């Protein structure tokens, strides 16, 4: 079973055999949502600053 | 006479069927029956993957 | 013994079977008392004899009644006094509640603990695990029985969709069904058997 | 007077456009559907008409 | 002795210690000793805060004129909608110029003019852009380019790192086509900086064609024309058109 | 720039309303659990199942 | 009966298809209603105040 479960460990497809990924893909789109929005605030307040 | 025959050609024939069959059964139930409504489901399809 | 050995079984039965087996399950429909008794007879006799094997364990673990204990003097041993007493706390419950479900919390096993421990029991997780499956499957058997009992003369509730009705009789068609699909394999087995294996074994 | 309208009660607009839904198919349901399915000697067939 | 639960104990301490002496956990440590060297004395150099001192100068006070660039912001804020959905649609959400071209009409020498820089790929009437590339233009006194995905910095004043640079985007954008095809649509993103250069994120583009030539995979008219739209499309964007102008107008198409 | 003035500060608004908007869904979706990956779940499966 | 219905042992036994098919109609009908309603109410009535 330890052998069988490394071998799951290699192969991502072998767990998203069962198309119910939401969990991985959302979590991945709320940190990157939230990388977007941090730079361009930045981004913004230099607009209103720099130009 | 039947004793003899079934011995030599036969019970450990039958035996390791139901020996290996009653592992891969309980070692089946162990992985997927409920404890009552504390289960928890999450990797089911997992553990069905492994076993 | 050659005859045999120059024989082999199309293995494509197994396919053929699922088909076969599941369209006889899929008859899920009870239109009629003559099936109906007949669904009813076959869950009788699928759930008695898991009953009488737990019976027979259950008295093994157990041990004898009171009256074989002063009228044949078979005295308990302490692991089936031990027994008793958890199988009693069990069945109070069970008693109270017929509608409990085979899994207890493990806190409820340690209060079991406590309340034999209290009343002079020892009593340990895996002891209560035991008694517990055995018991509940008892119950659970014995009331599938009973309600046997009751479905035997249960129809009105459904023409009149009472809403205070707890019968509802759906384990008849479940060994209904598998009686059917017990009868449509072995016909299927046979078959292949008699018109395509059995010549074949001739000619072996 | 457009506000208005949006302060038509919901059932009004359910109301009406029920009726009038109703009202598009009936005879067709029993024309086409209930005439011919009811005449049958299984009810499958029945069944099979309406679908 | 027999029967004793402290006697059991002694004899499973005394088991479970020739286990623990097994060859599996003394193979263990001598494969464990070479590990300890392997993939090592890489930490001793890593623990030095001189590298970080000059990446927090680029953050913060770079004390010239380069710092906090505006459009340098920008250039992460499109690479992390990149990263948020690989589907154009969220990628049209914010401003880009987005460059097509006539196949070979010569689009990246005009794009190396703009960028002041050999960085895009160079040659003589043959594809040269195949999958696309953002290259973003910002101020700054050291012409340098940089890869988001890499370490290295590539020198453009210098031939040596120009040609690096552009047979590396050379190979990424091959790296971005299946075997047996020619165009890809995923984007190579390039942080160019230097004197003279603009405000303005530029996006090079499969070269749209007419007609496959015979060498050339038939796969790349339909990719072409579906890239370029992906990127096109986007209603927040420029749309810088280049054409070959010492032609037959009549055989051109990116103009359609 | 012109254009970036005029469409990246209405564009940053609705990425910060598109943070928002991802927080609703998925904290309905996974509200006792957040941003949980393939990957973790599978090692927590391994140990389930070994277990 | 319903249950004569579900029974389905022979014509002369009550064979309810009809009043299913006509639940089935009823159905459809006010869904359809309703449909329509949700789209006139929040859709269709602000679009037609601003035309």
């Amino acid at each position: 079973v330890k052998e069988v479960l490394e071998d799951f460990a290699e192969d991502g497809e072998k767990k998203i055999k069962l198309l119910t990924g939401k969990r991985v893909q959302l979590a991945e789109d709320l940190k990157k949502v939230r990388e977007i929005q941090e730079k361009l605030d930045a981004f913004i307040e230099a607009l209103h600053q720099e130009k | 006479i039947k004793l003899k025959q079934w011995t030599d050609k036969q019970l450990p024939n039958k035996a390791v069927e139901v020996a290996w069959e009653t592992l891969q059964e309980e070692f089946s139930r162990f992985m997927t029956e409920p404890k009552g409504k504390e289960h928890d489901d999450i990797f089911d399809k997992l553990k069905e993957a492994v076993k | 013994e050659e005859s045999i050995k120059r024989h082999k079984w199309n293995d494509f039965a197994e396919d053929s079977l699922r088909v076969i087996q599941h369209n006889a399950l899929e008859d899920r429909s009870i239109s009629d008392k003559q099936q109906w008794d007949a669904a009813i007879y076959f869950m009788e006799e699928a759930l008695q004899a898991r009953l009488k094997d737990t019976e027979n364990a259950i008295e093994n673990m157990v041990g004898p009644d009171w009256k074989k204990r002063w009228l044949y003097w078979k005295n308990r041993t302490q692991e089936q006094c031990v027994h008793n007493e958890t199988k009693n706390e069990l069945e109070k419950m069970l008693k109270c509640n017929e509608e409990h479900p085979a899994y207890l919390a493990s806190d409820e096993i340690t209060t079991v603990r406590k309340n034999l421990e209290s009343r002079g029991v020892e009593v340990d997780p895996s002891l209560i695990k035991d008694t517990w499956h055995q018991v509940y499957r008892r119950h659970f058997l014995k009331t599938a029985l009973n309600h046997c009992n009751l479905c035997r003369r249960g129809f009105y509730y459904y023409q009149r969709h009472f809403v205070d009705s707890e019968l509802e009789c759906n384990d008849v068609v479940l060994f209904w069904r598998i009686q059917r699909m017990l009868a449509i394999t072995a016909n299927t087995l046979r078959q292949q058997l008699t018109n395509t294996e059995v010549r074949r074994l001739e000619k072996n | 007077e457009v506000i208005s309208l949006s302060q038509v009660t919901p059932k009004h607009w359910e109301e009406i456009l029920q009726q009038s839904l109703w009202e598009r198919v009936s005879t067709h349901v029993i024309e086409n559907i209930y005439l011919p399915a009811a005449q049958t000697m299984n009810s499958g067939t029945f069944n099979t008409t309406v679908d | 002795a027999t029967d004793r639960g402290s006697e059991s104990d002694k004899h499973f301490r005394k088991v479970s210690d020739k286990e623990k002496i097994d060859q599996l956990q003394e193979e263990l440590l001598h494969t464990q000793l070479k590990y300890q060297r392997i993939l090592e004395r890489l930490e001793k150099e890593n623990k030095e805060l001189r590298k970080l001192v000059l990446q927090k100068d680029d953050k913060g006070i770079h004390h010239r004129k380069l710092k906090k660039s505006l459009i340098d912001m920008y250039s992460e804020v499109l690479d992390v909608l990149s990263d948020y959905d690989a589907s154009y649609n969220t990628q049209d959400h914010l401003p880009r110029v987005v460059v097509v071209g006539d196949q070979s009409a010569g689009k990246t020498s005009v794009l190396e003019m703009i960028a002041q820089a050999r960085i895009f790929p160079r040659g003589s009437g043959e594809m040269m852009t195949r999958s696309p590339v953002k290259v973003t233009l910002s101020e700054g006194p050291h012409h340098v380019a940089l890869f988001k995905d890499s370490s290295r910095e590539f020198d453009l004043t210098k031939e040596e790192d120009l040609a690096a640079l552009r047979h590396e985007i050379e190979l990424r954008m091959r790296k971005n086509v299946k075997e047996g095809c020619t165009v890809s649509p995923e984007t190579i993103s390039l942080n160019v900086k230097g004197p003279g250069l603009q405000r303005m994120v530029l996006v090079d583009l499969p070269g749209v064609i007419n007609t496959v030539t015979s060498g050339m995979a038939p796969d790349t008219k339909e990719t072409i024309f579906s890239i370029s739209k992906a990127y096109m499309q986007n209603p927040n964007a420029i749309i810088l058109c280049i054409q070959d102008g010492s032609v037959d107008a009549e055989r051109s198409i990116v103009t359609d | 720039w012109k254009m970036v003035r005029e469409s990246v500060e209405q564009q940053a608004d609705s990425f910060k309303a598109t943070r928002f908007n991802l927080e609703t869904e998925w904290k309905n979706n996974y509200p006792r659990l957040r941003e949980l990956d393939r990957n973790e779940l599978f090692e927590k499966a391994k140990n389930e199942i070994l277990d």
